[PDB]
């Protein structure tokens, strides 16, 4: 939090709006390639 | 059947590495294979709906 807060000080809105996308991309992409993976089983109807 | 109906068909030698129909006794001679055959039937033929 501190390293993200210090970097935005010269221009907060612009730098923050630039940096929105990479953080969300990292959060979305984390862990999709681990050889053993942990999931919570779910069950529903035929339609996805 | 479009593969057999082009204008160069009379000058063609066909190569076929697999045949139909398949002998079912070959599939059902595998020892104790009822459950595997049932699973394959479900996996290859079961539809989905509402």
């Amino acid at each position: 939090l501190r390293e993200f807060f210090i970097l935005c000080l010269p221009h907060p809105k612009k730098i923050n709006n630039v940096l929105r996308a990479p953080y969300s991309w990292f959060v979305k992409m984390w862990g999709v390639g681990a050889d053993p993976i942990v999931v919570l089983q779910s069950t529903a109807g035929d339609d996805r | 059947q479009e593969v057999l109906t082009d204008f160069r068909r009379q000058d063609t030698i066909w190569v076929l590495a697999l045949q139909l129909p398949v002998n079912p006794q070959v599939v059902w001679d595998v020892p104790r294979s009822s459950i595997a055959n049932l699973i394959m039937n479900i996996a290859t033929c079961l539809p989905t709906g509402e």
